[PDB]
């Protein structure tokens, strides 16, 4: 027994990620050895660590948590560097909109488990992470379970299946703060102290986890993993665009009649994203802005865009929150501001007195409060919060905001 | 003076004893500390530091960054509300008027009887079922008054 989770909509058109995650209960190690599950990691086992790099490199994946750095040219520069290595499973999906990688976590753990083991061999960690946020305590339990499962079945533990390389999957819980996402604050995390990002470079492949090569890869990119080996690395790259191949998840919310995650090619637009497949808008309004989490905003002229990681593609996560005609885009604003005042760990003074202020005055902004000054004061906060910033946060914590300033000028000159 | 249970030592004992180094099951001890006692008890503080062979100066730093952790109000079950962007386009307000109603109190307050205490947080992603709340580790879809009132009947 588990603790309640809402039964998000799930919807896949290559069943992959989503074979079992479609159906919305936790899939046990017999059900997922009845469709081949652990077999990539069996044929992982009889390859070379050099090999599986190579495979995961010719693939073409690329990080799904929000920075798309290489996968597998992020395990060729932790390599380089001396032993012990680390793996470390970033489970902390904090980021408003996206709630993509816990229906893996809560419905397929064995599919992350699995991509867990194969990464860890190939960069030849022998202690692996799952750092799991605080506000997911079903996933956490089902996570340790699913652990159990597999080191019963000998998929954990000392000389796996013969091959003489051990591993154990440590599970750590995060306890609030959305800044343990980023990679370094997970370490620091881990470690058992604040969040807090260090200063980069050194970056975490060459000195991480007590200073030793340790590998961040998210949730959602270690569920490659397996397909990768199953398959090999030319089936895998003919998934969606060449230049953009492999299953990619889809978290959409808002205005949509279908709000759930769907897994689709990377060659879909915004507008299938939101029309074809999550059923349109809620009472066939129009469509007035998508936020990309916390970091875009698209305009309803933007919707023919892919649903990649090209500079004219829609980038991030694929996170899409729908906005219809009705919503006013300046209260909107005003929560993704609300997020970064509470989320800046306050290390950088433009960053911290910057997402304080943008979000203190939006407030006053939107009241009808503002003074003249507090106007030209909001727009300079918005564009300073970036000087001096030693992690992603305070580089995007204006970025969303600027953007709705830019593409809806109307509707702000309403509240002047 | 102040001494942890011997059933929650035990469990305690356990997370410090998961990790390689101690230290790192920081995080697990202060949610079972708040899972035991419905807060984190500032007396915890010091008997936890010992055993984590951590100085009470760094638990009290790491208790006061991590949001989830709450040193004043202690409350049997603690209602979680998504106040974020998408719960808010589809009804964070309709949420907590509705909460208003059932159990008399607003964010950050905590009925007379201890029982209850409405805590605003961040996206528990989870938003394609908004408006979010959870109900200690249990998380929901708020639908209405009527659906609201059932589940909280369900915490006793
Ligand atoms: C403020 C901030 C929050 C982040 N939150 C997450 C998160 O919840 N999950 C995640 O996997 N990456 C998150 N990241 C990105 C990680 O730092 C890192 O790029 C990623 O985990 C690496 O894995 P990938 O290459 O597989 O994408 C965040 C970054 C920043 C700057
Ligand atoms: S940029 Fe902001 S969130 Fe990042 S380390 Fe600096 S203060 Fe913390
Ligand atoms: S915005 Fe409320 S759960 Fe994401
Ligand atoms: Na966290």
């Amino acid at each position: 027994s588990y603790p309640a989770i809402p039964r998000i909509y799930a919807e896949t058109t290559l069943n992959m990620l989503l074979k079992r995650a479609k159906k919305p209960r936790v899939h046990s190690i017999d059900e997922y050895l009845k469709d081949g599950g652990y077999q990539a990691l069996e044929k992982a086992l009889n390859m070379s660590p050099e090999e599986i790099i190579d495979w995961v490199d010719k693939s073409t994946l690329r990080g799904r948590g929000g920075a798309g750095f290489p996968t597998g040219k992020k395990w060729k520069f932790a390599v380089q560097n001396p032993g012990p290595r680390y793996f470390i499973c970033n489970a902390d999906e904090s980021e408003p909109g996206t709630f993509k990688d816990r229906i893996i976590i809560e419905r397929d753990p064995h599919l992350l488990i699995e991509g867990i083991i194969i990464s860890s061999y190939a960069i030849g960690a022998n202690e692996a992470y799952i750092y799991i946020r605080g506000e997911y305590p079903a996933g956490y339990y089902i996570l340790r379970d699913a652990i159990e499962e597999a080191k019963k079945k000998g998929f954990l533990g000392k000389n796996i299946l013969g091959s003489g390389f051990d591993l154990e999957i440590y599970v750590a819980r995060g306890a609030g703060a959305y800044i343990c996402g980023e990679e370094t604050a997970l370490i620091e995390s881990l470690e058992g102290k604040r969040g807090h990002p260090r200063l980069k470079p050194p970056y975490p492949v060459q000195k991480g986890l007590w200073g030793k090569p340790t590998v961040v890869n998210n949730v959602e990119t270690i569920a490659n993993v397996p397909f990768i080996i199953s398959m090999g690395w030319e089936e895998y790259r003919y998934i969606g665009p060449s230049d953009y191949a492999g299953p990619k998840l889809f978290p959409v919310s808002g205005k949509v009649k279908k709000p759930g995650v769907y897994e689709l090619p990377m060659n879909t637009t915004l507008r299938e994203v939101i029309f074809k497949y999550a059923g349109g808008t809620l009472g066939n309004k129009k469509v007035k802005a998508v936020f990309s989490g916390a970091l875009d905003c698209f305009s309803s002229e933007e919707l023919d865009i892919p649903m990649d990681y090209s500079p004219l593609g829609f980038g991030g996560t694929g996170t899409v929150i729908v906005l219809t005609e009705e919503d006013d885009i300046v209260e909107a604003a005003l929560k993704i501001a609300e997020f970064y005042e509470h989320e800046t760990c306050g290390q950088c003074t433009p960053c911290r007195v910057g997402c304080y202020e943008q979000a203190n005055l939006l407030e006053k902004i939107y009241k009808g409060e503002a003074t003249e000054q507090d106007w030209e004061g909001f727009d300079f906060v918005n564009r300073n919060i970036q000087p001096t910033s030693i992690c992603g946060l305070g580089a995007v914590a204006g970025r969303l905001i600027r953007q709705t300033l830019e593409k809806f000028p109307e509707e702000w000159e309403k509240y002047r | 003076e102040f001494e942890f249970p011997e059933e929650l030592k035990t469990k305690l004992q356990e997370h410090i004893n998961y990790f390689p180094k101690k230290r790192q099951a920081i995080l697990l001890c202060l949610h079972e500390i708040q899972n035991y006692y419905g807060y984190i008890p500032p007396e915890s503080l010091k008997p936890l530091a010992d055993m984590l062979e951590l100085p009470l100066n760094h638990v009290e730093g790491v208790v006061a960054f991590y949001d989830m952790f709450d040193r004043e109000d202690k409350a049997k079950y603690r209602i979680r509300v998504c106040v974020s962007i998408v719960c808010h386009l589809m009804g964070t307000n309709k949420l907590l008027k509705a909460l208003e109603n059932i159990l008399g109190i607003k964010p950050g307050e905590v009925t007379p009887d201890g029982k209850f205490k409405i805590v605003p947080v961040q996206c528990l992603s989870a938003c394609s079922e908004a408006p979010v709340f959870m109900v200690n580790d249990d998380e929901y879809k708020f639908e209405s008054e009527v659906q609201l009132n059932e589940i909280l009947s369900r915490y006793t």
